[PDB]
RNA sequence: AAGCUUCAACGCGUAAGUUUGGGUAGCGAACCGGAUUAGAGACCCGGGUAGUCCAAACCGUCAACACAUUAUAGUAAUCUAUAACGCCUGGUGAUACG
């Protein structure tokens, strides 16, 4: 009975969700690498990134008002965007691999974001005063799949909720 | 007199009122107990919690 | 002859190649980069958008048409999903295999040890290519070595 | 995360009910995968102060410790237990660390 | 960090030889005992990162004259770092 | 408002040179003996930290009859908790830590200290 | 080297002020009352409304100062080489248009 008390105390059931969080963390630093303990090859910070970034977005649709690590926010989403844009730049074969496993577009930059030979679809938007979150919302949507495929969701869970 | 444990975390009257509480129900500043100035602030934080608890 | 970057490819048998020419201003004595823009002729289609090719000048075929294209230099690589999904495939593939084959040797020390014989069979072989190339010499200067 | 609870009771009832009382907040704590460390009480201690403006109830109150590793999700049903109950006045909740280094 | 041994007066100072200098401390006459601070004088970077300035030789001449008296630092790609 | 520099050679040699008027007097000491003037400013304060800090701060908080020696500071024969320090330390750099290195001082330098409380009775008694 | 800077864009933004909802310990514009003085509209004594309080929005300007741009390299700079900047060009005249 006590050794099943000590397990139930070693679980990450008992643990606040910042430590919950960051013991997954390292699963996914386990995940993500080529190595054995690689942590900082850049795949490790995107992958640590895009994790972040979607328990921020959930945290975010909670909490509207923040407003001190939403700057964070941002340092995060351009951090992110300045190492994809290196890597392709540096190994592209990484960069495939990881914008395949997370399932990521393509972010790289009287232009055009590096398309093909035929084919040209294209997707540029350019306008011709705002909140914080009224804007910050729909690009972290925008360039992330997994983010508007949890927006459509949550939009249906809540038109079906209401009725 | 910087003895950590029993002094660094914890509420009751007999650490304070030895040698951190001033006796018209006040405390003991920073002047006048030659501590740590950043354990002093945690310890005087305990001390200042145990003004709002039902002690003192 | 110009060895210049296309940054636009959507366009029928025509990319716009831009080039980076420098151009003297005399009242400060400094070169300023400026990027102007050309249209030219491919024939093939071949230019994916970042190739780095060669433009020359040919016969005009239009109004402002007016370099062909001779020879793309380094490709650009480019996003195919499916082969990065095969390329997941085969790296996670490789590090699980590795790791099952490695898992005392923590396989840190395993790895650690193949990067360092492998940096010392590098290190012989440009040594050894140094050898075949000078002789028994200090490596003081190939400038030297070469009378 | 274990968490001390010096909360304070009504001073001088018959125990039948405040016993029962600690018996609902330990069926609380109970609840969600966790338990008591150790339930050290210290006995009575008048107050230092005068509470409850309605009613008037007075010093000489009651004092108990619970001691509780308990997951984050339960604290709010340990508020409304808190809360709801007039035999108690007030209680500070405190996180401790893993090393078991309690009060 | 590189800790440069500065040349403080008309002399090098090769028996002291301040860190790293030359071999062996013997000059044949030892000579003046100045008190002159750091020779090297307003030293004015005449290239500029913004810049790059070539002076074709005559040129250089004729702005060594513009200069007070010293040594110009110059790169050339068969050659290096010379003056 | 001017600057400070250099003194007395090169302020005397652009004078000295052309025959202005003959030379102070010591020339030849200005000249055959090397110098400094005092080229000043920071290159680092060098704070350079004794390691002997930790040893005498633990047998000055121990033993505080070693604060109550005698001592010559102007021979350089150490005193007793010097002796004791690099006792200590001879013995940290021998291999063993530091609390078995303190026990063995303790042991290999007491008789001196029995000797030192030993006057330190007799001063007590000479003074009350 | 994914670094530096920020033209452009864009956010943060003490306090006042406005729209909406109420009600409100203390604080303190109006409105009436009296005072150094000849008139007194102010300072000061005397009650005290919006606002200061809350929740949502708009405004975004200022001796908002290290008046010490940012960053790197030197031992907390106003000792100063550079990288990108922003601003000034005698004073009075910046208010009016767009």
């Amino acid at each position: 009975s006590k050794p099943d008390l000590v397990e139930k105390l070693l679980s990450s059931d008992v643990l606040g969700k910042g430590e919950r969080r960051r013991y997954e963390r390292q699963a996914l630093i386990r995940e993500f690498q080529r190595h054995p303990a690689d942590t900082g090859s850049p795949q490790v910070m995107v992958a640590v990134w895009t994790h972040r970034v979607r328990e921020l977005v959930k945290h975010f649709d909670a909490n509207r008002k923040e407003l001190r690590p939403m700057r964070e926010l941002e340092i995060m989403m351009n951090q992110r965007r300045r190492m994809l844009t290196w890597l392709r730049r540096a190994d592209f074969e990484s960069y495939a691999y990881v914008i395949s496993k997370l399932g990521l577009q393509d972010i790289y930059t009287x232009x055009x974001x590096x398309x093909x030979x035929x084919x040209x679809x294209x997707x540029x938007x350019x306008x011709x005063k705002t909140n914080l979150w009224q804007r910050l919302r729909p690009q972290l949507l925008a360039e992330d799949p997994v983010l508007a495929a949890q927006a459509v969701a949550t939009a249906a869970a809540e038109k079906q909720r209401q009725t | 007199v910087a003895e950590v444990l029993e002094k660094a975390d914890y509420k009751n009257v007999a650490f304070l009122t030895r040698w951190f509480l001033s006796p018209a129900g006040r405390l003991l500043p920073r002047r006048q107990t030659r501590l740590p100035v950043a354990v002093h602030k945690h310890v005087s934080r305990q001390v200042r919690l145990a003004r709002h608890m039902g002690l003192i | 002859e110009f060895i210049g970057r296309v940054v636009s490819n959507r366009m029928q048998k025509t990319v716009v190649v831009a080039v980076s020419y420098v151009v003297w201003v005399p009242k400060y004595k400094v070169y300023q980069k400026r990027v102007a823009r050309h249209k030219a002729r491919d024939e093939s289609q071949a230019s994916v958008i970042g190739d780095i090719v060669r433009i020359r000048k040919s016969r005009k075929f239009s109004r402002e048409v007016s370099y062909s294209v001779v020879d793309t230099l380094r490709k650009a690589h480019v996003y195919d999903p499916a082969a990065a999904a095969a390329l997941v495939a085969t790296r996670d593939a490789a590090r699980a295999a590795a790791a099952a084959s490695t898992g005392r040797s923590d396989p840190w020390v395993a790895e650690a040890a193949r990067r360092l014989d492998a940096s010392a069979a590098r290190l012989a072989a440009l040594r050894e290519l140094y050898e075949k190339e000078v002789g028994p010499g200090v490596p003081l200067s190939g400038a030297v070595l070469a009378v | 995360p274990l968490y001390e609870l010096l909360m304070l009771a009504k001073p001088s009832l018959p125990r039948a009910e405040m016993v029962a009382l600690i018996k609902g907040l330990g069926d609380l704590v109970y609840r969600n995968g966790g338990f008591v460390t150790s339930l050290k009480s210290f006995g009575d201690q008048h107050l230092a102060y005068d509470l409850r403006r309605p009613f008037e109830k007075y010093d000489r109150a009651h004092i108990w410790q619970m001691d509780f590793v308990s997951s984050v999700d339960a604290i709010k049903p340990l508020d409304h237990g808190l809360h709801v109950n007039n035999t108690v006045l007030r209680w500070v909740l405190v996180k401790r660390p893993m090393s078991d280094k309690s009060a | 960090l590189i800790r440069l041994h500065l040349r403080t007066d008309l002399f090098s100072r090769l028996p002291g030889a301040p860190g790293s200098g030359a071999g062996g401390p013997q000059p044949a006459s030892a000579q003046l005992a100045p008190a002159v601070g750091l020779l090297p004088l307003s030293v004015k970077n005449i290239s500029k990162a913004s810049q790059p300035v070539l002076m074709y030789p005559r040129q250089l001449e004729e702005a060594a004259a513009r200069l007070p008296a010293g040594v110009f630092m110059c790169y050339h790609p068969q050659l290096g770092l010379i003056t | 408002r001017p600057t400070r520099r250099a003194n007395l050679v090169a302020k005397l040699m652009r004078d000295l040179e052309s025959g202005h008027f003959a030379a102070p007097k010591a020339l030849d000491v200005l000249t055959q003996y090397r110098t400094e003037q005092l080229s000043y400013s920071l290159t680092g304060i060098p704070r350079v930290t004794l390691p002997e800090k930790p040893l005498i701060r633990a047998f000055l908080q121990k033993y505080p009859e070693a604060r109550a020696e005698p001592v010559a500071l102007d021979s350089f024969t150490p005193p007793l908790a010097r002796q004791f320090a690099q006792r200590q330390l001879q013995l940290m750099q021998a291999g063993a830590a530091r609390e078995q290195a303190f026990t063995q001082a303790e042991q290999e330098l007491a008789g001196r200290l029995q000797a030192l409380r030993s006057r330190l009775l007799g001063s007590a008694a000479t003074a009350l």
